[PDB]
């Protein structure tokens, strides 16, 4: 293990760093705590127009005029 | 007369053959450390400027979507 890898790491750095830059690559998307805010943001930019439903008889929420705040607020975004 | 043959007062003083390589400092690992410390800053300042970027795009479909009616 610490002399296979010394060894491997002596003879040929490339390929000992080249699996490392993989396997870290591999992992840390896994962990890393940033990787919600880059889905979350992909999902909040709108390429096609919001198209609106008849209102009345419906469950009050994401409301007609657009400053009214019931609906959904990327101001998470606006400061991060 | 005298004798105009070369040799002057000895010596020449000293001449010096030996080899000599020297000076570079700045490597252990260190140089990693370095290189891989700008990659560290890079990724920090591109990270920023995408969100901003990103910030822009919203805004931009925004004009757009305001405009289709």
């Amino acid at each position: 293990v610490a002399a296979f890898l010394k060894n491997v790491w002596a003879k040929e750095p490339v390929l000992v760093a080249s699996f490392a830059i993989a396997g870290l690559a591999v992992i840390l998307p896994t962990l890393s705590p940033y990787t919600k805010y880059s889905l979350m943001i992909n999902r909040a930019t709108p390429y096609n127009y919001p198209v609106p439903l008849r209102d009345d008889g419906n469950m009050p929420d994401v409301p007609s005029h657009p400053q009214d705040p019931q609906g959904p607020s990327l101001e998470w975004l606006k400061r991060l | 007369k005298v004798k105009q043959d070369m040799p002057p007062v000895g010596g020449y003083g000293p001449i010096d053959y030996k080899r000599n390589l020297p000076r570079r400092g700045l490597s252990g690992y260190s140089m990693f450390a370095v290189g891989i410390g700008a990659l560290l800053f890079g990724y920090w300042s591109m990270m920023r400027w995408n969100r901003e970027r990103r910030r822009l795009q919203i805004e931009d479909f925004e004009a757009r979507i305001a405009l289709m009616p």
